[PDB]
């Protein structure tokens, strides 16, 4: 059953010329994927968005999912703590930079709308416990520093 | 800090001479446990017709202590129990069904006959013996009905009724300063520990076997708890302890002890279940090596007792103390027997002498150097009395 | 899952309103490429302030941190940190890089008002994922006392010294090819 | 820098992964600020404390109440109980407050108790129904000397006193319940006290009868009492020292099975394991071989054949030839091996017997002794050139399993008999000076039976009594229960290792045999006396025979090393790690190294 | 008398034919201490004064045993604490005395019409709790009985057993030991101490090679023609890590209390002494203990609740090693600068006399 | 058959009380400080502001007060372990000595009442009640459940009677341990 395609580019959430999936209701400009892909080079049969890249490519599978995002946590463990952001935009839709409202609240000068306008009114733990020594003894003799100093005070 | 010896045969000192007392109630055997249970009165009767065929009653004062009131055995039981004893015969027994439970006198130690009657001279004995010591005019209380370490404040266990080494010791610390209590029983005396766990004017010392033996206390690390920390000494061995060993270990510490505790009255409970061929205890010592330990102690020359204990076959128990009155009068007793009534226990040669066996000896010196050590750390702190 | 907050000061805000207004009033466009990329901030970052932390652990996880913003900062650069406008300086530039046979790395250009962007944008996608609390915690805690060195050190890259300068300032006018297809010409 | 190494030693030194995950599980209870500092020291010391350098960096790198088990504390509302006579001092000194049982510091099941052996459980059924006849005895006794002396008191008055007369509950005495119980035991317990309350009541007329009664009783008793004292001194006597020994029997068990191969091996192998295991530890010095035997008095040898002989001559398990061959071998076996001259040995058994009124080779190919017995670079030159030992003194020998066990029964039958030949002279001295009173001698206190049959140590010497006995058991005109108790009441039980002297000198002559009825130890012990007969070798020499012994058994099987010491008669057992050094480790570069670059020369492998 | 004693027979006569067959072959001086005994009273504490059914054996509420008070009408039986109320021993009401059942029964004359009836009219009384009205009528319907947590408390936990009484058992307890009834009826004098015999207790059973103790890596077997060179080799009972008595102190062999524990476990409990408690859960099995593996590594609290992998945390080696470097480095750090600011203040407050 | 849904702690503080009570020997130090009338007060109390309409809180109250006379009729009946029933009767004697009657809603202690709840769903199995009253009355324990989870900070401390004072238990002595149990 064909659906029924949205006239507004979600990114940017206006009308213009875009294409649109063959399974995802929306549709995007040319400009607003990434690679931005030209007008005229068109991809090669049935294109969808991320969204329907990811759900083709989990076949509506919980285990699968976070079978993935387990291994990928784990191919990700140099950085870790970012790991599960890094996992979830591998699978987000690319939309237009507008920082949240808890941003703009402080300076009444400034007007926006729906037009998107504003107006004006191992060797690592060698390296690690490397960098730990020297700092402190950086940080004790700077001490005796200050013990110097405080005893020139009493040369007075 | 343990290093094996030889031993050398027990040698009387010159110097050493002491007044002794010996305190003898001509009932005392008369009261039977019952039929076969482990524990007999009688062999204060032997033990006492062999002390005096051996004519060693011109060397001490013989005396008949007056039985205690139960207003004396409560300076450490509580009434109702004492009350309880009191009462109790084998006929009224079901009729107390709901306080045998409580104080658990109905079968682990059953009522026979008597039963305040031995309580009251055992405890008369002891304590009179006590008060002797303080008034000065002894300086050994020779006691072998005594010596009932296993009771309770508000129940009897192991064969103990009234813990008359306690009511004793308190009538010793009503004059003395520190009291020390060696106890070379085989079992531990849990009744005088308990009862002064928590004091720094009694030290315990306890050479005792422990495993999965009775009264399943005792370790190492009992040391006391509150102002009594390092003031009560427990000494856990092994089977087969021989008198080479026990020597080696019981000299040393000991000597450790009245180094630095410095007692002014000791209370020494010579029990007799810790020498061989024995009924229940596994150690095996010898007459000689068991006599060692009073000749060691006595050799200090302070204000000292000798009490009772154990004790299971009455044969090696009667000989010992035989042997242990004559050494404490300053003289090596014969090892030929006299004529006594109870002649014809002491076989198959009739002589003075405790055979050890074979049995093997477990405790090897690196177990002992670790557990006198560990006492040794404990007993440094001990120094300020 | 939870509702995590990051203080940010209200001067990178205030920063980040007139980069705003840059851009859409005027649409001043900023240079590319930047006076200093991103690696070179994260990078004085990192090195201005492990030679102030005593234990290993504290610079095992400011190493990581930062290697995680670089990551995810040359990830997402596409996808949430540019408006509508510069999408065609984006996608020239990426076919520029096709034809010079090797992909770009965003890394490479751009400079601290997109870091600021992504900063301020990153406690809503934090809220997003199944980070636990003392996880996401320490995220927005690293985060925030990065931004306050920003804060700090505001003055070398942000303020635009010389303003007529086009050279100095970063923001430069687009031709009349932008000014129609941006709004659809 | 130096502690990714440290976490590397520990997880080397631990060398478990269970017991490296507890380590790890330490540390981070220490991490998150669970434990203690020195309690994490301490719980360390019981993982790296074989180890001394890595203990002690980490103490100079980390920069380092109910005690006792058995007691609980109470509330301070247990501690009200009423105490009369308990007076001010009593509570400052006594403890009410901690508390223990032996319910709960056994927890709720235990108390396990020795074994007791039978006999010793007889003794003890004994000597109850002794205390039963001597208290019962006593107590009649002592209630019928107070129930005398009222007796005697009461009738020297009036009639009209006699009617008033009247005891007081107690009978004027110091015990109460003595008379109750013996009159209790002996008059029907209710006609007991109906009898003890007319006693109570009125004396005058139920004192004599009850009196008499009593006495009647304790005569009865008494005449039980001796009829049963000697059937209970018979019994004491019978098993009193069989109770006294808790090894004696079980050595006949234990003889017999700690007395195999695997055993025999065993020993050994388990102190080559402790030699390596601890010597990965560097600091230790390189031990040298496993068992150490030292034979200071060489008169037991001509002792030890005797008994062989014997048995020989006793037993029918071979025939008259293979008799002979046995003697010679083992003969001239022990005269070589511990080089005693063969004239020393007919001599040491001419002294011996005369009171109780070729080579080695030539025996080992057996057909030698039928014939006679009927005829009747610039490297190795220069390290060859140095280092020749003249007048040969340490000898070595190179055996399977065969010769070590039988090398091994004869080292175990010589230790006993040094043992017992140390004891001897005291032994002797005291067993000659019993002083026995005739005061038990005349009352038949005193049991003859083992004086009667000999086997009593008279007054003659007791080891020559023990080789003797020994001797008469081997041939079967002693049983073994009289040799044991012989040895019992000898000695003492002492010397208890004695009872499978028998057994164990069949086995040394089973191991005898063996040594020449195979073919390969028929070899190995030719190579042994071709080596011995020699007087000067090189350690090129000892190679060779290495190499000549091990070429005879497979490359799965042992090999010991027997090295014999002439100066201060000593023997050194070697287990042989089939790549291990042929000779005894020494301390010198010089030695190792010239003793492999020799070695080198011979085209077999390092 | 002819009264059996002991000894066999009666006291009144000597051994019977029977018994010395098999255990045969074939002046004194107590005369004194009636004139040497004096009596001592020297003491210092003188002056003080001084159907024909049959009841069941079992206890209804505890099923266990002891005294029982039974009822005439059923076969049930009570002890005196576990009764409604507990009655005294002594003063126990003589007569025809029924259990709470019985007499409810006999209450309602069997009948159970009067019973829906009664049970209405307290319905209809206890208007004001009424959700509980109904429960508050049944609870004089029922003998009293003891509390045991139902099962499905016992089940959430698998390491957490019924005992034989109804006791805690929590797999610290070792077993029964029944062999060792098969040990009363022992095989001869080989002790269950394990003494005077220990080839087969140096060495490994299923492998074959040596028990060796962690404290001095020898496994001294000693040589039984000299058996005082053994050294009494005792394996733990969770990781199997073989010690000599010599090494962990203990002199004995532990075999009916507990399980012995290696002094190579972690605790299960601390006692910090500030004091705190307890840094360990329960093992809350039947498949409900979920694993996180955090993505924090180097900060991560958690509890003392982990495990190793190469609510329970899940860890590794690296994150336990640089949470130890981490504790000790800014321990040492923070004592440094601390006596470093205290010297200065002695000095600066000395330096002003 | 009925169903209900204890937190896992409150399952881990039973068996620490079946730990306690059995095979170590300890009783409850009586009368607790925290009761279970203060405890049902203070819930009733902080619950009742939470909603407006009467139906909350007259069924709050409801609840409250049955549960209260429950607890009344059932303590001595069936929530007493063996070994801690003579305290109970040792109290029980010392009320007939005041002739003050024994309740224990002062005296005993919240994890009685845990015990309470955690039996009481075979006690409303057993009853002839119907399927509604069941389940309201489930879902009202349940909450009462959910908040004693968020309050264990308080309540059920651990403090080892035997080192320092005052915790949840107390240790007996050997004639308590007689006399209770083997009887
Ligand atoms: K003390
Ligand atoms: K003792
Ligand atoms: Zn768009
Ligand atoms: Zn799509
Ligand atoms: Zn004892
Ligand atoms: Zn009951
Ligand atoms: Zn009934
Ligand atoms: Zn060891
Ligand atoms: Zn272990």
């Amino acid at each position: 059953i064909d659906f029924e395609n949205e006239d507004f580019c979600s990114a940017c959430n206006q009308s213009g010329s875009f294409l649109c999936c063959d399974t995802c209701p929306k549709s995007f400009h040319f400009l607003c994927l990434d690679p931005p892909i030209d007008p005229n080079n068109l991809p090669k049969g049935d294109w969808h968005c991320n969204e329907c890249k990811f759900k083709i490519f989990i076949n509506n599978s919980m285990a699968t999912l976070k079978k993935i995002e387990s291994n990928f946590i784990k191919q990700n463990n140099n950085v870790k703590i970012f790991a599960k952001l890094l996992f979830n935009i591998d699978s987000h839709n690319p939309k237009q930079f507008q920082l949240p409202n808890y941003i703009k609240e402080t300076f009444p000068a400034v007007k926006t709308g729906s037009r998107g306008q504003y107006s004006d009114e191992d060797e690592n733990s060698i390296k690690y416990d490397f960098f730990d020594k020297i700092y402190k003894s950086k940080m004790v003799q700077k001490r005796k520093l200050f013990q110097f100093q405080e005893s020139l005070i009493d040369k007075l | 800090v343990y290093e094996a010896t030889p031993f050398d045969p027990i040698t009387v000192k010159p110097s050493d001479k002491r007044r002794v007392a010996y305190f003898y109630d001509a009932d005392v055997g008369n009261y039977a446990y019952g039929a076969g249970h482990p524990m007999k009165p009688h062999r204060i009767r032997m033990a006492h017709s062999l002390i005096m065929n051996y004519g060693l009653y011109k060397k001490m004062e013989i005396y008949r202590a007056k039985p205690a009131t139960k207003q004396e055995m409560c300076q450490f039981h509580t009434d109702e129990y004492i009350d309880f004893l009191s009462r109790v015969t084998p006929d009224n027994l079901e009729m107390f069904k709901r306080e045998s439970v409580k104080f658990n006198v109905g079968d682990d130690c059953p009522v026979f006959d008597g039963l305040y009657e031995y309580c009251s001279i055992s405890g008369g004995g002891s304590m009179e013996g006590a008060a002797r010591l303080n008034r000065g005019k002894c300086d050994v209380a020779v006691n072998y009905a005594g010596g009932l370490h296993h009771a309770k404040k508000s129940e009897a266990s192991g064969f103990c009724y009234l813990n008359d080494i306690v009511l004793g010791i308190i009538e010793l610390l009503r004059y003395h300063p520190r009291v020390l209590y060696i106890d070379i029983d085989v079992h531990h005396g849990d009744g005088v520990e308990e009862a002064f766990y928590t004091t720094d004017r009694v030290m315990t010392c306890s050479f005792h076997k422990y495993g999965e033996f009775f009264p399943g206390t005792g370790e190492l690390r009992d040391i006391g708890v509150g102002a009594g920390k390092n003031y009560a000494v427990n000494v856990p061995l092994r089977d087969g302890i021989d008198d080479a060993t026990y020597r080696s270990v019981f000299e040393p510490v000991i000597k450790k002890i009245m180094e630095w505790y410095q007692p002014s009255a000791v209370v020494l409970q010579c029990g007799g279940d810790s020498l061989s061929g024995d009924r229940l205890g596994c150690f095996n010592l010898s007459m000689e090596g068991h006599a060692n330990c009073v000749n060691y102690v006595k050799s200090f020359g302070i204000p000292m007792m000798v009490v009772g204990g154990g004790g299971y076959t009455m044969r090696n128990v009667a000989r010992t103390w035989c042997f242990e009155t004559g050494l404490l009068n300053n003289v090596v007793l014969d090892k030929d027997l006299p004529y006594n009534e109870y002649y014809e226990y002491y076989g198959p040669d009739y002589k003075l002498s405790v055979r050890p066996s074979n049995m093997f000896n477990v405790n090897t010196p690196e177990y002992l150097d670790k557990v006198m050590t560990n006492i040794f750390a404990n007993l440094e702190n001990t120094k300020y009395a | 899952t939870p509702k995590i907050s990051l203080q940010i000061p209200i001067k990178l805000k205030s920063v980040l309103v007139d980069d705003w207004e840059y851009v859409t009033k005027d649409k001043k466009i900023c240079r590319l490429p930047a006076d200093v990329t991103v690696e070179m901030v994260l990078n004085k970052y990192e090195h201005e302030v492990s030679q102030e932390l005593e234990s290993p652990g504290s610079q095992s996880q400011l190493s990581e941190y930062c290697a995680g913003l670089k990551l995810y900062f040359d990830k997402c650069l596409g996808n949430m940190l540019l408006y509508r406008l510069e999408r065609l300086q984006y996608d020239e530039l990426l076919k520029k890089s096709s034809k010079d046979q090797k992909p770009l790395v965003p890394i490479r250009i751009y400079g601290a008002i997109h870091l600021l962007r992504l900063i301020s944008v990153l406690p809503e996608l934090i809220s997003s994922t199944t980070m636990d609390l003392q996880s996401c915690q320490l995220l927005i805690k690293q985060t925030e006392d990065f931004l306050v060195w920003l804060l700090m050190h505001v003055d070398e890259y942000f303020n635009d010294k010389d303003p007529n300068r086009s050279d100095d300032a970063l923001y430069v006018n687009t031709s009349s090819q932008y000014e129609g297809v941006a709004l659809g010409m | 820098n130096e502690e990714v190494t440290f976490f590397e030693k520990a997880k080397r030194y631990i060398g478990n992964k269970h017991l490296y995950t507890e380590f790890l599980k330490i540390l981070n209870l220490y991490s998150q600020d669970i434990l203690d500092l020195d309690d994490l020291v301490e719980k360390v010391d019981f993982y790296l404390g074989s180890n001394k350098e890595l203990f002690t960096w980490f103490k100079n790198f980390v920069g380092y109440e109910a005690f006792g088990p058995s007691y609980k504390r109470l509330p301070k509302s247990d501690t009200f109980m009423p105490c009369s006579g308990r007076d001010d001092m009593c509570w400052e000194v006594l403890n009410d407050e901690w508390v223990g049982h032996p319910v709960w510091a056994s927890e709720d099941s235990g108390f396990i108790a020795h074994r007791k052996n039978q006999y010793e459980e007889t003794l003890f059924k004994i000597e109850e129904e002794r205390h039963e006849y001597d208290f019962y005895i006593e107590s009649n006794l002592r209630t019928i000397q107070c129930l005398e002396t009222i007796v005697n008191k009461i009738e020297n008055m009036t009639e009209n006193e006699k009617a008033n007369f009247k005891l007081p509950p107690g009978l004027g005495h110091t015990s109460m319940t003595i008379y109750k119980k013996v009159i209790r035991k002996v008059y029907d317990k209710e006609r007991g006290f109906e009898i003890i309350d007319a006693l109570h009541e009125h004396p005058a007329v139920t004192a004599p009868v009850v009196l008499k009664r009593l006495k009647q009783k304790d005569e009865e008793w008494r005449r039980a009492q001796r009829e049963w004292n000697k059937v209970w001194r018979e019994l004491e006597q019978k098993v009193f020292f069989k109770s006294l020994d808790h090894l004696g029997l079980t050595f006949k068990q234990a003889d017999k099975k700690l007395l195999t191969t695997k055993q025999l091996i065993s020993e050994i192998s388990s102190i080559k394991v402790d030699q390596t295991n601890k010597k990965i530890h560097w600091l230790t010095p390189k031990p040298k071989s496993q068992l150490d035997f030292d034979f200071p008095d060489k008169n037991i040898f001509y002792d030890i054949l005797c008994l062989a002989d014997t048995f020989i001559t006793h037993t029918t398990a071979y025939s008259n030839p293979d008799k002979e061959r046995l003697k010679d071998l083992l003969k001239y076996f022990i005269s070589l091996f511990f080089s005693i001259s063969f004239e020393k040995i007919e001599e040491s058994l001419y002294s011996h017997k005369q009171n109780v009124s070729m080579s080695l080779l030539d025996i080992l190919h057996r057909s030698r002794y039928q014939k006679l017995k009927r005829s009747n670079g610039n490297l190795v030159e220069e390290a060859n050139s140095q280092g020749i030992i003249q007048n040969r003194s340490i000898f070595n020998l190179f055996a399977n399993t065969n010769i070590y066990i039988f090398f091994r029964h004869w080292t175990t039958i010589y230790e006993r008999l040094l043992e017992i030949k140390q004891m001897n002279e005291r032994v002797t001295k005291e067993i000659n000076t019993r002083s026995t009173v005739t005061f038990a001698k005349d009352l038949d206190l005193l049991s003859s039976q083992l004086s009667e049959m000999g086997l009593d140590f008279v007054g003659e010497d007791a080891y020559k009594q023990v080789l003797r006995l020994s001797r008469r058991l081997i041939n079967g005109d002693l049983e073994h229960q009289w040799f044991e108790e012989s040895l019992r009441q000898a000695y003492n039980n002492k010397a208890f290792k004695l009872y499978t002297i028998d057994k164990v000198t069949q086995s040394l002559v089973k191991h005898a045999h063996t040594l020449m009825t195979d073919a390969k130890t028929a070899e190995i012990m030719a190579l042994f006396v071709k080596d011995r007969n020699a007087s000067t070798t090189s350690a090129k020499d000892q190679i060779i025979y290495r190499l000549q012994v091990r070429s005879h058994m497979s490359n799965t099987e042992n090999m010991f090393r027997i090295e014999f010491d002439k100066r201060t008669l000593h023997v050194s057992i070697q287990y042989i790690a089939l790549d291990d050094l042929t000779l005894k480790e020494p301390k010198a570069d010089e030695d190792k190294w010239k003793y492999y670059v020799t070695s080198y020369a011979l085209p077999h492998p390092t």
